[PDB]
């Protein structure tokens, strides 16, 4: 559910698989209910 | 009205008929019969799956 726990877009998916997708479009990082509570941002 | 007729000239019309290609004409020297060339095909690179 949370984007942080999603291991399938991490940097380990491109080094076990021989083929990976070259470019990227980024992400929309959140700090909602993580280990990174932040009051302002 | 009793003479055989006469021909005064002929002119031999000739045209010279170029090639439109012979800057393509390079010259080998008539030895051997088989020639060939070759390429290497592409290899798209691969990701580092360290597992």
């Amino acid at each position: 559910a949370l984007l942080v726990a999603k291991s399938a877009k991490s940097a380990l998916q491109d080094f076990n698989h021989d083929y990976s997708k070259s470019w990227t479009f980024g992400d929309k990082w959140d700090n909602s209910n993580t280990m990174f509570e932040t009051f302002v941002n | 009205k009793y003479l055989f007729p006469k021909i005064n000239e002929t002119l031999l019309i000739d045209i010279a008929l170029g090639n439109r290609f012979n800057w393509l004409a390079k010259e080998q020297d008539f030895i051997g019969q088989y020639s060939e060339e070759y390429v290497i095909m592409d290899t798209v690179p691969i990701n580092m799956d360290l597992s």
